[PDB]
């Protein structure tokens, strides 16, 4: 039932969809291999949702694995929890894109959309009743950003009543690891306006300072990067996993983050985020987690809000404790954080609960807010690409996989568009 | 059938009102949790054996409504009759009468206004306080008015602590006394005396007990409520009701602050030494310095006498022993009230607690009058706060509570008008 | 219940606060981790106060570390009772102000005023009710004098109705430690006639000659002043924090302390103070406390109460005795100590008890009275601020730092109308 198909692309999103599945495996009680070892009968009963009947008492992810290069298939393949995917979904190009979106999308995506198709339309067969889809992949990637437009595309003319999100990565504004990562958000941008019904942005930079300052680690990694990852994944999508008093589905909070079809971009949000000499003397109470609910600090998608204004927020608690002291707790924030606040949407807080903690944390809670403060990022993108396209610089590698200037010209006004209704909005 | 109504506000309300219904419990044979038809005046019969005091327990801070909650008498008290405070006044007047006050009185009020709805009966209101606590001071003040215009002629009896002339605890005593006596006079039925320092001095003396705590202090007043209230809880000779104690000592509305004293004071030892006859122990009585108000009754006049005798007392003897009282110099009354005197008789001996300074004793006597020396203590008074206040200090203290000086001054005034009408 | 978070500035104020927390650790019955073992349920009754809810039974206090420099940062924490403080409490700078008031407050405060009122938001939101705050910091010092300035700003524009006191250290008379130090008391009292609702003043002469003579010790050390610190410390929070039979606050305190709000510095006190040899031989009696309240040998602020007058007197006393004995000795006390008293505050004497008596002690009593005598002080203070600032010797400093002449001349009003009305009193 309301089964999710996961696909998984670049590198970045290969290792985040493989964290994401052992930490399912995790909270559904299964092992490495597949078998069902969980102690409570909440983690079995859904556990179609993201696993599929297989024979001799196991289960195997709803998984699909896209890249250009076998790499890092063969990194996720040997690591932990490989033998859990069967080698079918298991699909792989052999030229790469090198960073560039045209090849990814035109050049190499062209003898890879027929593979990506024909299992994303097995696992939907398949299944008994396709809810949803999620994609994880790189916007400052050139060809992970080709397989997610094309995929949400083809979802789009394939599926057009099925939702989705896409947890794509935003290149991060301080460094600039591709020459040629501006096209590539461009583009995906472009196609995101149109193909994608709901998108989380999720940048680097904020990410990091996180594990350097709020988890106090002297060595951040691509781990705790995927672990935190892996945690907005279980936040996000237990709610329909796990039974709760307040039962909630990626639809409801489509439902109650879009206004606007052209406006879906949200930050995502996670806390409790604590470390050891910090959570034996932290208040494991509600209101240590609603100081951390709204700070720049433990903030997902490096703009601040403070500069712009909240248009919804969706909290979704998971523990042991009653429903009105949330309510007023929510009251509380408005009545405090009205100037961070939009007057003209009042009560704002979309409000839900999964019964079922994560394993080892009886709180977790997952803050899915909107803000205009994206209008910042948005704005700065297409300030750069303005810059270093008026020199003309770098065109011939997308030029010569079939490219155009006026092409460009209505994504950057797609784009100008959109952070034009943000600001109105603002 | 009747009932009644005790209101505790403050520390000093809150420890005076639990002292009482120990001294109530105790003497009905109440279990801490509230078991095994006078009994009904302060407590009410739901379901099986059970009883719970007609009380609300309600201050500025919860550390006396905690210490209430943590006692073996969580099961005798209702929960919802304890109110906690979150910010105390830190005695001051204007704090607790506005800031604070304003925003809890109404469940207060409402709620003991179902307190009268099962009561029919209602004969009265008890209200147990301290003048010193700025909570005392300021919600005592305002749920006074409060119940005035929420119940008309309805009688209301209060218990006020009022600071020493040389003991108290705090410096801004004057402020909070006098703008509680000058907001509360027009309404206070009848308000009487409590002297600290003539408590521990007579528990020193006659009691002997050199090293003394509140718990004396606790049943001096526990005793003097009980003494009051036999009447309404048992029958005798000649019982006395509440509209009776302030229709005798105010027959104008501007002096109705009567001293209290009761006899004896003896404890179990010295028990043994002294046995209880009526002469003796009126004469006592009327000693200045076994009253427990730090001023001498002989420097002016005596209003009127009220006696609450208790116990297996004659009222020949009482008539004999009152009149040699009349005739004897050292008694002095106001030439236009010649006869002032009240007796009333009660069949029910006074209750002893175990382990207590009181000696368990098959009768008693209060002492009830308003004599002139209360003007001496309020000359005082004035003159303090005269003094305290010529230079304008801790004022800032009541204007950041919203107001300028002008109230201050004529509650002055007022509080003058009141001295010198004796 | 209550909650009063502490805030240290400077080496003389952490060291300072982290005494008292080790005082404290006593006299709730906690160990050097935070574990709490006292014998008596009227310890850790009322240790949220001074604690917060730490998960395994453990208790932290409710502290927040501040200094330009990880110098006493890292003795503090390397120090007795290091273990008990949670490593986000210590925030510290990187330059030093060099005690530097205008460095302190404008240069190197700029990007630590964001970290304090962050510390500060999030222990007042994590608890239940703020009662109030206590800062420690040294005035003679340039940085903790702008710390301080600076902290009690933003309390008064961020909490103007949660009253405080300050427990400030002026520099000793005798001694010039700093050359620019007339500057930073200069400067702090400009800030606290303005932002503190009442201030404590501790002079080092004086508790160093009773360190000398009273205690009768040859080699007095920065330990013992901590050590009284702390007497003074539980003396004052003895009655918010323990049951007593005359309860009390700081609100109590501050309410019956401050006649004028320009009118609110105070001198505190404490006794008995004997050695082993006088203590066995001494009378542990209130008399012999009575005789120690009003004296010019235990005596806390180097002014003289005798050449002025006193404005009221605060007196609380933990022990076993009757009330009326107390009573009748501050009727003693006026009648034996009137021409020093002032005649037009009549029952000028606070009097309160708390039941509990600190650890080791049956008895301790803490002195909180108020005198003219710190009018020879702040008017030494403005000769002095005079002198040398006719000479407008070493003001490049400060005038390097954003400072202005007629700043410093509304200061020295400032301070010239607060000796004029102390005068006006007397
Ligand atoms: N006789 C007697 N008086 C008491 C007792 N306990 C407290 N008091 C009175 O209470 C006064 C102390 O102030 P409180 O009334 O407790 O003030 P509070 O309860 O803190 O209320 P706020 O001042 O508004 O904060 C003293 O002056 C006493 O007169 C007691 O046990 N016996
Ligand atoms: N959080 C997180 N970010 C990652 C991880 N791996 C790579 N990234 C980020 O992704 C960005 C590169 O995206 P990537 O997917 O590697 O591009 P690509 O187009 O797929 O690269 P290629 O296959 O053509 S060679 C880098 O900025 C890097 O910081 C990861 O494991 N966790
Ligand atoms: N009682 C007491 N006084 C101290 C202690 N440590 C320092 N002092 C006093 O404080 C004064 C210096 O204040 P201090 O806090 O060190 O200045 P500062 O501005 O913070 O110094 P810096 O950090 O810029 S280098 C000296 O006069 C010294 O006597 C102490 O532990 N106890």
């Amino acid at each position: 039932m309301r089964e999710i198909v996961h696909i998984q692309a670049g590198q970045c999103g290969n290792q985040i969809g493989a964290k994401f599945w052992e930490i399912i495996s995790d909270e559904h009680g299964i092992d490495a291999t597949g078998a069902y070892h969980g102690d409570s009968d909440l983690q079995l009963e859904r556990i179609n949702v993201y696993y599929n009947e297989a024979s001799g008492g196991k289960y195997v992810p709803r998984a699909v694995l896209v890249d250009l290069e076998p790499g890092t298939m063969d990194s996720v393949r040997s690591g932990p929890f490989g033998q859990i995917f069967r080698p079918d979904n298991f699909v792989f190009g052999q030229s790469g894109a090198g960073n560039n979106w045209a090849k990814g999308h035109y050049t190499e995506g062209a003898e890879l959309v027929d593979s990506v198709l024909d299992v994303v339309r097995k696992e939907a067969e398949s299944c008994d009743c396709l809810q949803g889809f999620q994609l994880t992949h790189s916007l400052g990637g050139g060809t992970g950003s080709g397989m997610g437009t094309l995929l949400i595309s083809k979802i789009r003319e394939e599926y057009p009543d099925r939702i989705m999100n896409t947890y794509s990565v935003v290149p991060s504004p301080k460094v600039s690891d591709t020459v040629v990562e501006p096209y590539n958000a461009t583009l995906s941008v472009h196609q995101l306006v149109e193909n994608t019904d709901e998108t989380y942005c999720i940048d680097n930079e904020a990410l990091y300072d996180i594990c350097f300052r709020t988890l106090k680690l002297t060595t951040p990694t691509y781990g705790d990067l995927n672990h935190l990852v892996s945690l907005t994944m279980s936040g996000v999508t237990t709610c329909l996993r796990f039974p709760g008093q307040l039962n909630a589905d990626l639809r409801k909070l489509a439902v109650n983050m879009v206004p606007f079809p052209r406006l879906h971009f949200f930050m995502p949000g996670f806390a409790p985020l604590t470390s050891r000499g910090s959570q034996q003397y932290r208040a494991l109470t509600v209101p240590e987690l609603t100081q951390q609910m709204f700070d720049a600090k433990n903030m997902m998608a490096a703009c601040d809000p403070r500069h712009g204004r909240y248009l919804t927020v969706a909290a979704i608690f998971r523990g042991r404790m009653s429903m009105k002291e949330v309510d007023e707790q929510m009251l509380n924030i408005q009545n405090k954080n009205s100037s961070y606040f939009v007057e003209w949407i009042p009560n704002n807080v979309k409000t839900a609960v999964c019964d079922i903690p994560p394993r080892g944390l009886k709180m977790s809670a997952t803050f899915i807010g909107n803000s205009t403060a994206i209008q910042e990022l948005f704005k700065r993108i297409s300030e750069q690409f303005t810059a270093m396209f008026r020199r003309k610089a770098f065109l011939h590698w997308y030029t010569g996989e079939g490219m155009d200037e006026m092409e460009f010209t209505e994504a950057e006004s797609n784009m100008n568009d959109l952070v034009s209704e943000y600001q109105q909005y603002q | 059938m009747r009932e009644c109504i005790s209101i505790h506000v403050g520390q000093a309300g809150v420890q005076i009102g639990n002292a009482c219904w120990e001294l109530y419990c105790l003497e009905h044979g109440i279990q801490p949790d509230g078991q095994m038809d006078s009994f009904n005046t302060f407590f009410s019969e739901t379901g099986a054996g059970k009883h719970v005091p007609r009380a609300v327990f309600v201050d500025l801070e919860p550390t006396v409504v905690d210490e209430v909650r943590t006692g073996t008498y969580r099961q005798l008290f209702h929960p919802e009759q304890l109110i906690t405070g979150k910010e105390d006044a830190a005695n001051n007047y204007a704090r607790g009468h506005y800031t604070i006050g304003k925003e809890i009185v109404d469940l207060v009020l409402d709620r003991i206004r179902k307190l009268a709805d099962q009561c029919t009966g209602l004969q009265g209101f008890l209200i147990f306080h301290s003048f010193g606590g700025g909570t005392g001071s300021g919600f005592t003040s305002l749920l006074m008015e409060r119940l005035s215009v929420d119940y008309g002629k309805k009688s209301k009896l209060e218990f006020a602590i009022y600071p020493a002339p040389q003991v108290s605890t705090a410096v801004v005593e004057p402020y909070n006394s006098i703008l509680t006596t000058h907001t509360t006079l027009e309404h206070s039925d009848c308000a009487f005396m409590v002297d600290n320092e003539a408590i521990y001095d007579i528990c020193r003396r006659n009691l002997d007990i050199e090293r003394p705590t509140y718990t004396n202090l606790n049943r001096l007043i526990g005793q003097i409520v009980s003494s009051i209230t036999a009447s309404l809880r048992f029958d005798g000779a000649l019982n006395v009701d509440l509209t009776e104690f302030q229709t005798n000592l105010v027959p104008y509305p501007r002096i109705h602050f009567p001293l209290v004293t009761y006899a004896p004071v003896i404890s179990a030892e010295k028990a043994y030494h002294e046995q209880l006859s009526v002469a003796e122990i009126t004469n006592a009585c009327f000693e200045p310095a076994n009253q427990m108000v730090k001023c001498d009754p002989r420097h002016g006049k005596y209003m009127a006498c009220c006696m609450l005798y208790r116990g297996d007392v004659v009222p020949k003897d009482v008539n004999a022993a009152i009149a040699t009282i009349k005739t004897k110099r050292t008694i002095q009354f106001v030439d236009w009230c010649p006869t002032g005197f009240k007796v009333g008789i009660n069949y029910q001996p006074p209750t002893v607690v175990p382990g207590g300074d009181l000696a368990k004793v098959q009768r008693a006597v209060c002492m009830l009058s308003n004599t002139t020396a209360i003007a001496e203590a309020w000359a005082r008074l004035d003159h303090k706060f005269d003094l305290m206040y010529a230079k304008r200090a801790f004022v800032h203290w009541y204007v950041g509570e919203g107001m300028e000086e002008g109230e201050f001054s004529e509650a002055r005034e007022d509080l003058a008008a009141l001295e010198k009408d004796y």
